[PDB]
RNA sequence: GAAACUGCGAAUGGCUCAUUAAAUCAGUUAUGGUUCCUUUGGUCGCUCGACUUGGAUAACUGUGGUAAUUCUAGAGCUAAU
RNA sequence: CGCACGCCCGGCGGCGACGACCCAUUCGAACGUCUGCCCUAUCAACUUUCGAUGGUAGUCGCCGUGCCUACCAUGGUGACCACGGGUGACGGGGAAUCAGGGUUCGAUUCCGGAGAGGGAGCCUGAGAAACGGCUACCACAUCCAAGGAAGGCAGCAGGCGC
């Protein structure tokens, strides 16, 4: 089912050929008080950039935006809205900041309209900075 | 890159309207009253009390 | 630039050296060394300035090629040498000894001592590390590695040296009910008890003190020096003993003393 | 020369840069290596901060590792078989971190037999005349030999390593970049990755 | 054409000028560096190798 | 103590504002993704295998070329961190 | 390499300078994070197989990354003004004006950036794509016994031109 590529995908951590007579995973809880979520622990992936199960460490700043495209493999663009202040006019105007993210296959059901939040680690790509930590589903959700 | 001060400052305000009768029957009567030499003399003290009137007034707003 | 800057403008130098505007264009680049460049005094500044032996740059060269300044036990003859926080200043011929302890405000006090307390002096670890064979470090504030330390002592904690041997004594542990002197921020030299420490993983811990009249102040953690035990200063202490009466409170002080003084 | 800078393409919208400063030393680049199978040849390069980097232009040994019982031998590289980045590497066989590359099985075998007092590679009915090997399979006294049937318990090696061996070329895939280091050190293929790569390469056969 | 000449064993050197062609024609096309014999440039160099 | 070989500095300073519109820059943070002369403090019989070796070059002596320059070829001798 | 000169039957030790792989420290540099800029729609669509946005494997680099290769995927930005254009635009600390809001200015001594007539390439070094360093090519230009040779004031003075 994995190993597509032309390469042998595996965890550079782990040895997998020990003379003998399941494979183990490598994985590790990434601090702030974030979860390590079950599929990261017990999934049969191979992602370099999964923050739980690969060579990445979040460290600066943490962020949270709304997911509005899913189409590029194993990365998503969430759309950060706030309100910035002129000070002429007393008002506020509404202004928006989409930025690209990492998404593990981890997290293995996303819609658009969910709660993504991200944490900031090493330059993964040209304009990828942030992966994704935790995910909150849109209000409901349900049916 | 010299080391100097370049700080100077303007202690004279000119009044706006130029030919007001009043203010030049005013001043001229603190010019002979006191033996200043010119307009200015008066100009440099209404501009330290102007000062002073100000501060004090930024002061008598403050939250007691 | 295309590499490390020499010159040091006179106006962009560091404040609490208290440097006039009309004397010069530049001010002593303080050489690298154990302290940092705006956290340091130049042996210069020190010499010529607060004291007032030297009177220009070739009398402090005067007097401090001929051996006679010693930081912290060992001679020094560079001018810009960057004498910092917790130093032993010893000049041997008029048999004075100086420490450099931040002021009540945010300046370095001469701050005179005798022979006996000018032979240890009062270092803040900066980190613990293991060796190349399990030879554990220590690294301090000033730059100053000692292997085989006391296997207790961790990451904040003070330790007082001999000046000489350079090896541990003694060592306070960081935790509450201990005297620290806030080495950095608005709150420089203001010497307190520590009330409650604050964690923030990914941000700085905040640290909050309580002075000796009820002031209460905080701080984050990078800004602070433990100097003492309960409430015991291991070392001597500026006149004021780092409160920071108000302006209206040193006013008061200033004109009182005047008025009785005449 | 060649520069290795951000500001020289188009942005995340796809407009244009305008470069507010000419090329940088730090923003370098020197030609590929594009290490060769020959006698040993390495030229030095000074590099930032006045260190030393080795370009491995001509390589036939290095420090491979048959890890499964933590045997490593110095070995004798022969030729390039598969690589996964690009296919004229393999052409022009050109050593790069992550080639798979067969290697002098010689070494291995020896510590093989030498250590489990069975052989290894050898095929069927060929005569054993040296007769030195004779002495390094029988002659242990007495309690050694308890020592070597505790030991040769677990000797089974798998078959598709016996395979190689009976050839006289392992598959190996190189873990040091030759081009920064001026080294080829790897370590054998085993299990998964072997069966993988014998099919990838079969797959190329057609 | 001058000819600075400088002799090892003594250390001595000396600037003796030719306004010949047939004398030089020997040196003409060798390399710098070609031990030549001297005898074709005067009566004095007999058996001479410079 | 001239010269000369060696080490270091010449990347700082000074001048100007032509480029450059998420670029530069400012506040805030990250290097757990790096390099660092110098300063300062550590390390510097931790390795199981000569009471001081080697051969050149400069300065200097000497002979030159060019209308020409901080240009230099040839010869004989002698140092080192 | 230098001042000291010692300690018992030919023996017989301090105090300094210089050097040196690695570690920390200092001075930094470099590359990223979040937010923020003037006028323009007589600029409404833009980017992309000669990389535009991602994935895997390398190459190069002081390291992170389409930085650059190979093979895949079809993405990324936009009325919340992208893309293009103009700027008598180096950016900021600041400056003049001001009741309160505000408008205009900021080449200019402090911090940051860029450049050395226009572009490109490199040597040495910890640090430079360095110009009071080198190598060409365009523009300009000095001295020529006619073969060759040496250039760079947006350093301080000063001269033409404007």
């Amino acid at each position: 089912d994995i190993q597509t590529e032309r390469a042998y995908q595996k965890q550079p951590t782990i040895f997998q050929n020990k003379k003998r007579v399941k494979l183990p995973r490598y994985y590790k809880n990434i601090g702030l008080g974030f979860k390590t979520p079950k599929e990261a622990i017990e999934g049969t992936y191979i992602d370099k950039k999964c923050p739980f199960t690969g060579n990445v460490s979040i460290r600066g700043r943490i962020l949270s935006g709304v997911v509005t495209k899913m189409k590029m493999q194993r990365t998503i663009v969430i759309r950060r809205d706030y309100l910035h202040y002129i000070r002429k006019y007393n008002r506020f105007e509404k202004r928006h900041k989409n930025m690209s993210v990492h998404l593990s296959p981890c997290f293995r059901d996303v819609q658009i309209g969910d709660i993504v939040t991200v944490g900031e680690c090493r330059p993964l790509s040209k304009t990828v900075r942030f992966n994704v930590l935790k995910v909150t589903k849109a209000a409901g959700t349900k049916k | 890159p010299v080391a100097r001060s370049w700080v100077c400052r303007k202690t004279y305000v000119t009044p706006r309207r130029p030919f007001e009768k009043s203010r030049l029957d005013q001043e001229l009567k603190l010019i002979g009253e006191y033996g200043l030499r010119n307009k200015r003399e008066v100009w440099r003290v209404k501009f330290t009390l102007a000062k002073i009137r100000k501060a004090a007034r930024e002061l008598l707003t403050l939250d007691e | 630039a295309r590499g490390p800057k020499k010159h040091l403008k006179r106006v962009a130098a560091p404040k609490h050296w208290m440097l006039d505007k009309l004397t010069g264009v530049f001010a002593p680049r303080p050489s690298t060394g154990p302290h940092k460049l705006r956290e340091c005094l130049p042996l210069i500044i020190f010499l010529r300035n607060k004291l007032k032996y030297a009177l220009t740059g070739d009398e402090v060269k005067k007097i401090c090629m001929q051996r006679f300044i010693k930081i912290d036990g060992k001679v020094r003859a560079d001018i810009t040498y960057p004498a910092g926080f917790m130093d032993v200043i010893s000049i041997d011929k008029t048999g004075e000894n100086f420490r450099l302890i931040y002021d009540t405000k945010g300046r370095f006090a001469v701050h005179r001592i005798t022979p006996e307390e000018a032979k240890y002096k009062l270092c803040k670890v900066r980190k613990i590390f293991v060796g190349t064979k399990g030879i554990p470090h220590l690294v301090t504030h000033d730059a100053r590695t000692i292997r085989y330390p006391d296997p207790l002592i961790k990451v904040n904690d003070t330790i007082q040296i001999d000046l000489e041997t350079g090896k541990i004594t003694d060592f306070i542990k960081f935790d509450t009910g201990n005297l620290c002197m806030v080495t950095g921020g608005a709150n420089l030299g203001r010497i307190g008890v520590i009330t409650n420490r604050e964690r923030h993983p990914g941000s700085f811990d905040v640290v909050h003190v309580k002075d000796a009249n009820g002031n209460s102040f905080a701080t984050r953690l990078s800004n602070i020096f433990v100097i003492g035990k309960g409430n015991k200063p291991w070392i001597s202490l500026p006149r004021g003993k780092g409160i920071r009466l108000t302006i209206a409170e040193e006013r008061d002080k200033r004109l009182a003393a005047k008025q009785s003084s005449g | 020369g060649i520069s290795r800078d951000n500001w020289h393409k188009r942005r995340k919208t796809g407009g244009k840069r305008k470069p507010y400063h000419k090329k940088r030393k730090y923003e370098l680049g020197r030609p590929a290596a594009n290490t060769k199978i020959g006698p040993r040849r390495i030229h030095t390069v000074r590099v930032r901060g006045g260190n030393k980097k080795y370009r491995a232009l001509r390589l036939d040994v290095g420090n491979f590792s048959w890890g499964s019982e933590c045997c490593t031998r110095k070995t004798r590289i022969i030729d390039v078989v598969y690589n996964a980045s690009n296919n004229e590497l393999v052409r022009t066989k050109t050593l790069v971190k992550n080639c798979i590359v067969l290697i002098d099985s010689t070494p291995y075998r020896q510590w093989y037999e030498s250590h489990y007092a069975l052989p290894l590679g050898r095929k069927k009915g060929a005569k054993l005349t040296p007769e030195e090997e004779e002495i390094l399979n029988k002659k242990r006294s007495k309690k050694i030999q308890k020592k070597y049937d505790e030991r040769k318990k677990n000797a089974k090696i798998s078959s598709l390593l016996e395979e190689q061996f009976q050839q006289g070329k392992l598959l190996a895939c190189i873990a040091s970049r030759p081009g920064q280091c001026g080294r080829a050190d790897g370590y054998v293929l085993e299990g998964k990755e072997l069966e993988f790569y014998l099919r990838k390469i079969k797959a190329r056969k057609g | 054409m001058k000819l600075n000449i400088s002799f090892p064993a003594t250390g001595c050197q000396k600037l003796i000028e030719v306004d010949d062609e047939r004398k030089l024609r020997t040196f003409y096309e060798k390399r710098m560096a070609t031990e030549v014999a001297a005898d074709a440039l005067g009566e004095e160099w007999k058996g001479y190798v410079v």
